[PDB]
């Protein structure tokens, strides 16, 4: 809901039109187990959601931003460093799952689609090669094991790269 | 010795030759061929020339010697169970059973008990009437029968006494 | 709705035996009965979301289990019901469904008769997860599994030689095959982020290392092919059951169900498809004529799974995954009647597993025999007999294709070798004058193998019915050559009966013929335990034992601190036995000391 | 000569003056100890130990990403063009060379 | 009838007693722990007001046992 | 290791040096086989033998170690380079392979842009 | 918290009277072991401090606990052995075992380099005394003298390694601190910086070179099965090559390279040879040679995947070769031999432990996702990103790591068992309880392996 992107509507609607036979095996078996035991399931689902009445609200998310940037503060101190290198590994451990979402969403798009498979979409191709570029370039990926302290000097090779083919063209 | 040398290839002979060999009517026709060809040389003992023989069965029979040959059922190696079928249990762990399930038929207990007391008294006299045999080494080629007819037991006592049952 | 809440009940109705393994409730003597009952319902909760997929409907679960989170990554245990898996599922059901009550009749009054049906409800629980899999990573549960249960069913039989071999080999060439597998997932990983199976379909990349080392190398392992497939023969040690499952269902689809999954990377990639046809082609004959010479009951039938692998590694080469399917979900009756029919001879007269000392007649053993012949002409290209739904559709699709003319040349003079092997059970053993194995041997037919051989017979006869009609197909085939392409197909059959018919009767009946000793035989085994059981284990202990362990792992790599030792006694020895006492000696070098801190050393 | 070296000797308990126990002599020690102590370390590090072990207390910020990130998401999608990753934590750097 | 194969059987089959007679005996939180998402309520998906952060359970979603 | 003719039944003459040379063979089995049938017949025993041909067995892998390797010779070189040698194999064949990587992410890229994992 | 009642177990040993003992010891630990899980596992984004710096907090250490898991596991096994000696011997050798529990929880904990140097070798002391004495067998001291001349030789150059880095560049002490460092400039003068700081972690953590130190420790048996287990956690107790390769030479891994190969080369000839050999004990401890060769390989990379797998070996291995020595020394007891082919018979003597030892020895294999398919596996992912070529070399390992198992299991799986008269009882109560103590938690970990693997996970 809402961050999920997926199909807007799916039609499924049966017709029913060649041979009498005995109606349908898969409407009749579908109509027979959904008051079986699928309606005592929505009862019992019920019977205990209504049972719980009281329930805190609690505030689950929690704030935090900025804080200084760690590319702001220099100089080889605990006072100032700790903040930034903590505001770093939060962003880290976010962006991971943040391209777990848009990997979801095209796993969303090779199911409903089947047949079309590369065909259609477009859209859920684009957004996640961009990403994941990006992701590629700027949140490590490249250089060794997880530090904030040395995410400066990659963002640092990228920008050198940036000045130099520029500067001949 | 020659005389089990040559029982030991025909032995073997017949029994490769149904490999070869579909029907047992078309079996009984070669047998026949294969005890003309043995009964020239068996005549007429020698030295030498049966000697020769011997080394010269070993050739036409090498010559086709891997049709993958029939050991029939449960055979000392070969194919098709050799020592499946029958895992069996050992001796030593019916009398690891513990109570209260050892009271529970004790028709086989008490029967067994019997046997155990009278296995440990006729290992004293087992232990002497085998140094009694005549070799002063420590034995000869296989182990000695019994020669006193009032105590019994031929030596080993759990050799043949418990073994496995399919 | 209803489609997600069914395909769930079929898992749970598997894993109810082993909630209740574990103590739980007492069961006596109805263990055993409590297996063949939880498959029975299992199969009715199975084929209706089949009758869903041929009129509407096709769903992916999960059941948010995800154990993991790591790295731009979700693994949850994911279901999928999708046209190869889906048909799969009753058609695997039912086949075991006939081998649980046959499992009643052979195999009785053991004392671990109970034990015996804990490893094959999990042969057939391992195999499901394999057949659903929508991630990599629980491809690797199944994959993995089918094979790691496959140790405890094939060494079954407690022998103290021989029969632990087979069971060693089964997964020590399936760990080969594994080497392409592993690198199958670690390529998967690196260039591309999903690392699922949802991931292939859009943005698929065009490179050669991917399927050639990887899938192809596991379909090596797993099911038979060139390869590796010492273990086929081997297997047979074990009970008849478990030979059956192996060969029918569940073992022999491991290989290739994984190169159906994966279609889209097939077509694009060029030279992939020349390799599995390459490889293909050595596998339709080379295995079909180790069937000929090796004389077992249960043998014949080992190496006739290899070369029906030939035509089913085809189908991969030539691009169809539709037609992929449908040889193997037929290939899964034809042998679970096949394996044990010829496995109820076994039983019956005392312990007799060769051909040549069997002699089983059509009218001494009634009920038996009419399975026998049914079974063997099942496998040759037969119009009406669900031969020609599944073999026959390969082969006149085969010779329409821009592909290898070796290896469409070699795969026809193996659908003419399958008639060989197949009148090898009836003309060798079943037909004729009895061999007579023991004398007083007694043969009868019990109330347990009448209900499980006449309702195989419904599967064996109906498959090209319900099967090939219900499922939706793709491109039709048959459009070009009448008697050079769509006629070759079942003239095969018919020549090659012939010819196996004039050759077997000259030299069963003949009386006076003189079998030859000379011949050129490179068919008894194939030669593979003189390289693979004579060479390979030998040239990894030999250089385990001549080198590494006498000379590096406990001598030379050791030679660090001995080397120190060795040295630094001599080194010992030169203070202490040194100087042999007297006060002239010491003060003698204390002479040198003064001259070396003047002259030797600059310091004042 | 050994002269006091020989006194080795084989023991075990197995059932022999002793039943059916695990610990070695006295009946009342090996009841005690050896099924009462030994298995309440299987009821309470076990048993009661698995309501633990990662599920509960939420364990370094599995369950609270996922919150955090569907709604940075939603947010970033109706003002901005950029998903998420653009340029990570960068914004005026002073120089480079 | 006869005598057949013996094992010890009575250290071996009290053993599999003894342990089984201790999940028991700690079964009965386990039986409890499914009546705890049935009788308590588990967790609702709601957005937090500024008026208290933390209390008892500062964030946790699912299950009564993890606050 | 299998010759011309597999060794089976090849080669085997009676004379009179062969006959007390199976007279030798049986003289050494009979003495082992009895004192193992008076340690196997007795209800007294209870444990497992010791057997002295064994523990010389195991002792010939676990022990012997030190006391041999004192004639080195040509052999132990020849060991040498089987096992230090492959080491140095490899040395020529991943560093090859990584200075293939290296110049490919600094110039004319090869690395597929939907790759995040590590 | 965590220290204190470990130190309370050495009073209690002594105060409590000659007929227990052992209640007291096994019992008492246990409900510590419980704490320990209740506490530690809570953490943030980046795991904050715990107090003071004697002490710290795990950021990527749940292998604290699996010392916990052996806190009481090392004195089960033991019951056997020690029972015919003097009352007084039997108190000494538990509080050894105590003294161990009291260093290798410190080791773990505190986040430094200075102080955990000074607790690193502190683990070898209590071992010897353990090793030197109650050995069956003889040459004890061509073992003993080898545990140390191994390890110290190593060990030693980290007091002019990490003591140079101190009087340079800051401190080291917190770890949380040590942010100050600047990547090495590489030059010859930086090459005995880099190796005297992994020479210490190459011994502890066996190669194909200098790995002599492992199996003499193994075959020559210090204390039944119990004190082997203690020996496993040595290995994993050279932890700190997680913390140096990511914190001190970040840049340095030029230097790394042939480290690498002489460990790949200790993958196919360690393997080889747990094949051939004699004793049941060796063909444990020649393949846990390879599978710690496995993290070595991990951590050179310095790879965020290779991390991952490395944390998750460290415990895999320390539940699975414990386990296999528990297995070892139930025969050792019976038997009175590490003989593998004179020890044979299982499921007609041994039925109920026939079924631990399959499911032992298969946890060395990839089964389904227990703990070692999430160690073994995602070091041979991460190794195909440093180069192609390594999983053609990783890939003929997997085929001799069914080798360990089904070698162990079939020479034992013959149901003969002629020469052998002893081994009446399968298995005491304590005997199976010590199997089930091992693989049970590792099925736990089949749900949540986040407490099994967490280097930012």
């Amino acid at each position: 809901x809402x961050x999920x992107x997926x199909x807007x509507x799916x039609x499924x609607x049966x017709x029913x039109x060649x041979x009498x036979x005995x109606x349908x095996x898969x409407x009749x078996x579908x109509x027979x187990x959904x008051x079986x035991x699928x309606x005592x399931x929505x009862x019992x689902x019920x019977x205990x959601x209504x049972x719980x009445x009281x329930x805190x609200x609690x505030x689950x998310x929690x704030x935090x931003x900025x804080x200084x940037x760690x590319x702001x503060c220099q100089e080889k101190d605990v006072l100032c460093m700790f903040e930034a290198e903590m505001q770093w590994r939060r962003d880290y451990k976010v962006d991971q799952e943040i391209v777990n979402i848009i990997q979801e969403r095209l796993k969303a798009c090779q199911q409903r689609e089947g047949e079309s498979h590369r065909q259609n979409c477009a859209k859920e191709l684009e957004q996640f090669t961009q990403v994941v570029k990006a992701y590629q370039d700027r949140y490590x990926x490249x250089x060794x094991x997880x530090x904030x302290x040395x995410x400066x000097x990659x963002x640092x090779x990228x920008x050198x790269x940036x000045x130099x083919x520029x500067x001949x063209x | 010795t020659h005389q089990q040398k040559v029982l030991r290839l025909y032995k073997r002979a017949l029994r490769h030759l149904e490999s070869w060999c579909i029907h047992r009517d078309k079996y009984r026709y070669f047998a026949c061929l294969l005890r003309a060809r043995f009964d020239e040389h068996k005549n007429e003992k020698d030295m030498v020339k049966a000697t020769q023989l011997l080394r010269e069965a070993e050739e036409e029979f090498w010559h086709g010697q891997h049709p993958q040959p029939y050991i029939f059922p449960e055979s000392p190696g070969g194919t098709s169970y050799e020592r499946y079928e029958c895992y069996k249990v050992p001796e030593w762990c019916l009398d690891d059973w513990h109570p209260s399930e050892k009271a529970m038929y004790p028709d086989y207990f008490a029967k067994r008990e019997q046997w155990k007391k009278l296995r440990r008294e006729s290992w004293e006299r087992e232990v002497x009437x085998x140094x009694x045999x005549x070799x002063x080494x420590x034995x000869x080629x296989x182990x000695x029968x019994x020669x006193x007819x009032x105590x019994x037991x031929x030596x080993x006592x759990x050799x043949x006494x418990x073994x496995x049952x399919x | 709705n209803m489609f997600s809440s069914l395909s769930l009940v079929t898992l749970l109705l598997l894993t109810m035996p082993i909630m209740m393994m574990s103590f739980n409730t007492y069961k006596p003597s109805n263990y055993p009965l409590y297996v063949k009952t939880a498959i029975s319902y299992a199969f009715i909760t199975s084929m209706i979301p089949t009758m869903m997929f041929i009129h509407s409907g096709q769903e992916l679960i999960i059941s948010n289990w995800h154990w993991l989170t790591i790295q731009t990554l979700k693994l949850s245990l994911s279901f999928k019901m999708d046209y190869f898996s889906m048909m799969f599922i009753p058609v695997a059901l039912f086949v075991t469904w006939s081998i649980m009550e046959f499992s009643m009749w052979y195999m009785y009054s053991d004392p671990n008769i109970n034990k015996f049906f804990k490893y094959l409800l999990l042969f057939l629980i391992t195999m499901l997860i394999l057949v659903t899999a929508n991630n990599l990573f629980q491809l690797f549960i199944g994959w993995e599994g089918v094979g790691i249960m496959s140790f405890l069913l094939i060494g079954w039989w407690y022998g103290r030689a021989d029969a632990n071999t087979a069971a060693l080999q089964a997964i020590l060439y399936n760990r080969i095959g594994d080497i392409g597998f592993i690198l199958a997932m670690a390529w998967f990983l690196t260039n591309l982020n999903t690392w699922d199976l949802q991931q292939i379909f859009m943005l698929n990349p065009s490179d050669s290392n991917m399927p050639l080392i990887g899938l192809a190398l596991a379909a090596t392992g797993k099911s038979a092919q060139f390869g590796l497939h010492p273990w086929l023969p081997s297997a047979m040690e074990g009970p008849t059951p478990v030979s059956a499952l192996l060969h029918s269902s569940t073992m022999v689809v491991a290989g290739i169900f994984l190169l159906i999954r994966f279609y889209p990377l097939t077509e694009n990639n060029k030279y992939i498809q020349s390799i599995t046809l390459c490889l293909g082609a050595i596998t339709t004959l080379f295995t079909a004529m180790c069937a000929l010479t090796q004389n077992d009951i249960k043998k014949i039938i080992a190496f006739s799974t290899s070369s029906q692998l030939g035509l089913m590694m085809v189908t991969i080469g030539i691009n169809q995954p539709y037609l992929a399917f449908l040889h193997i979900c037929t290939h899964a009756f034809f042998k679970a009647m096949l394996f044990m029919c010829s496995g109820s001879i076994i039983h019956s007269l005392n312990d007799e597993q060769d051909i040549r000392k069997m002699g089983g007649l059509f009218k001494a053993m009634p009920f038996t025999t009419t399975a026998l012949i049914v079974g063997s002409l099942a496998l040759t290209g037969m119009p009406f007999l669900t031969g020609f739904y599944s073999k026959d559709l390969i082969i006149e699709a085969a010779n329409t294709s821009y592909t290898n003319a070796w290896a469409l040349l070699m795969t026809l003079i193996a659908t003419s070798f399958t008639a060989i092997y197949s009148t090898r059970i009836i003309f060798f053993a079943l037909l004729g004058q009895p061999r007579f194995p023991t004398l007083v041997n007694i043969n009868e037919n019990n109330p347990l193998l009448i209900n499980s051989i006449k309702r195989l017979l419904i599967g064996s006869l109906f498959a090209g019915y319900i099967i090939s009609n219900n499922i939706p197909p793709t491109t039709i085939p048959q459009m070009t050559m009448p008697y050079y392409l769509k006629t070759t197909a079942l003239i095969v059959t018919i020549l090659g009966f012939i010819l196996a018919l004039e050759i077997s009767n000259m030299t069963k009946n003949l009386k006076y013929h003189y079998p030859s000793n000379a011949f050129k035989f490179s068919t008894l085994l194939g030669y593979f335990p003189t390289i693979m059981h004579r060479l390979a284990p030998y040239m990894n202990l030999s250089m385990s034992q001549k080198s590494a362990s006498s000379l590096l792992d406990l001598i030379w790599l050791e030679a660090i601190l001995p080397k120190t030792i060795s040295l630094a006694q001599m080194k010992a020895s030169t203070l202490v036995t040194n100087q042999k006492g007297l006060i002239k000696l010491y003060f003698l070098s204390f002479l040198i000391t003064i001259l070396i801190s003047m002259i030797l050393f600059n310091f004042h | 000569r050994w002269q006091e070296d020989p006194e080795p000797e084989d023991e075990n308990l197995y059932e022999k003056n002793p039943d059916s126990h695990g610990y070695d002599k006295d009946p009342a020690v090996d009841i005690w100890n050896m099924r009462v102590v030994f298995f309440f370390g299987f009821s309470i590090v076990l048993v009661l130990g698995s309501t633990f072990v990662a599920y509960l207390p939420d364990y370094r910020m599995q369950e609270w990403a996922r919150r955090e990130a569907e709604r940075l998401v939603k947010y970033r999608e109706a003002h901005g063009l950029p998903i998420m990753e653009s340029n990570c934590f960068d914004p005026s750097k002073i120089q480079l060379p | 009838r006869l005598f057949i194969i013996k094992p010890s059987g009575f250290y071996d089959k009290r053993f599999l007693k003894l342990l089984r007679f201790y999940i028991l005996l700690t079964g009965i939180p386990v039986a409890i722990g499914i009546t705890l998402i049935n009788v308590x309520x588990x967790x609702x998906x709601x957005x937090x007001x500024x008026x208290x952060x933390x209390x008892x359970x500062x964030x946790x979603x699912x299950x009564x046992x993890x606050x | 290791x299998x010759x011309x003719x597999x060794x089976x039944x090849x080669x085997x003459x009676x004379x009179x040096x062969x006959x007390x040379x199976q007279a030798e063979r049986l003289a050494i089995r009979s003495r082992l086989k009895r004192e193992y049938q008076l340690q196997y017949y007795d209800p007294s025993r209870r444990g497992v033998i010791e057997d002295p041909a064994l523990v010389r067995w195991t002792y010939a892998r676990s022990a012997n170690i030190y006391p041999n390797f004192r004639p080195n010779t040509k052999t132990s070189l020849l060991g040498a380079l089987f096992g230090i040698g492959p080491l140095v194999f490899w040395y020529y064949v991943f560093k090859t392979d990584r200075d293939r990587k290296e110049k490919l992410i600094q110039e004319g890229k090869l690395d597929r842009t939907f790759n995040i994992s590590y | 918290k965590y220290i204190i009642p470990t130190i309370m177990l050495m009073p209690l040993t002594w105060l409590s009277k000659n007929n227990m003992i052992w209640v007291n010891s096994t019992a008492h630990s246990l409900l510590i072991s419980f704490t320990s899980l209740l506490l530690m596992n809570q953490f943030g984004d980046n795991s904050l401090n715990f107090s003071l710096l004697f002490f710290s907090d795990s950021l990527s250490t749940p292998l604290l606990i699996l010392t916990m898991w052996l806190l009481p596991l090392m004195l089960m096994a033991s019951q056997h052995h020690l029972s015919k000696e003097n009352l007084t011997r039997k108190k000494l050798f538990i509080t050894m075992l105590i003294s161990l529990q009291l260093f290798l929880i410190m080791t773990f904990t505190a986040m430094e380099l200075i102080l955990f140097y000074i607790l690193f070798e502190a683990t070898l002391v209590p071992t010897l005394i353990i090793i030197t004495r109650w050995g069956n067998q003889t040459e004890r001291l061509n073992a003993g003298l080898y545990f140390l001349f191994y390890t110290l030789a190593g060990s030693l150059p980290l007091l002019v390694a990490l003591i140079y880095i101190q009087n340079t560049v800051g401190s080291l002490n917190f770890l949380m601190l040590q942010y100050w460092v600047q990547p090495v400039h590489n030059s010859w003068s930086n090459v005995f910086m880099w190796l005297a700081c992994m020479m210490a972690f190459m011994v502890k953590m066996p190669l194909y070179g200098l790995h002599l130190w492992l199996p003499k420790a193994h075959v020559e048996a210090p204390i039944a099965g119990s004190m082997v287990l203690a020996a496993v956690l040595l290995k994993l107790g050279g932890y700190g090559m997680l913390r140096i390769t990511l914190i001190l030479n970040p840049m340095t891994d030029f230097m790394a390279y042939p480290f690498i190969m002489l460990s790949l080369w200790g993958m196919i000839m360690t393997s080889s040879i747990c094949l051939r050999q004699t004793d049941l004990k060796s063909l444990i401890a020649y393949s846990s040679v390879s599978h710690m060769a496995l993290v070595i390989v991990a951590i050179l990379i310095q790879t965020p995947w290779s991390y991952m797998g490395a944390t998750a070996l460290m415990i895999a291995h320390g539940l699975t070769s414990s386990m296999l020595f528990c297995l070892a020394n139930s025969n050792y007891e019976r038997i009175h031999s590490r003989t593998m082919i004179l020890a044979r018979g299982l499921q007609t003597l041994l039925p109920l432990m026939a079924t631990w030892w399959l499911l032992a020895s298969l946890t060395n294999l990839a089964l389904p996702p227990t703990i070692n398919l999430i160690g073994e596996l995602f070091v041979v992912m991460s190794t195909f990103s440093w180069s192609n070529i390594t999983i053609i070399l990783m890939g003929v390992n997997m085929v001799i790591t069914a080798l360990y198992s089904l070698y162990m299991l079939i020479m034992t799986q013959r149901g003969k068992y002629t020469y052998h008269i002893n081994n009446i009882s399968p298995s005491f109560t304590r005997e199976n309880a010590l199997m089930s103590l091992h693989i049970l938690p590792l099925l736990l970990l089949t749900l949540n392996p986040k407490i099994i693997l967490g280097p930012l996970y």
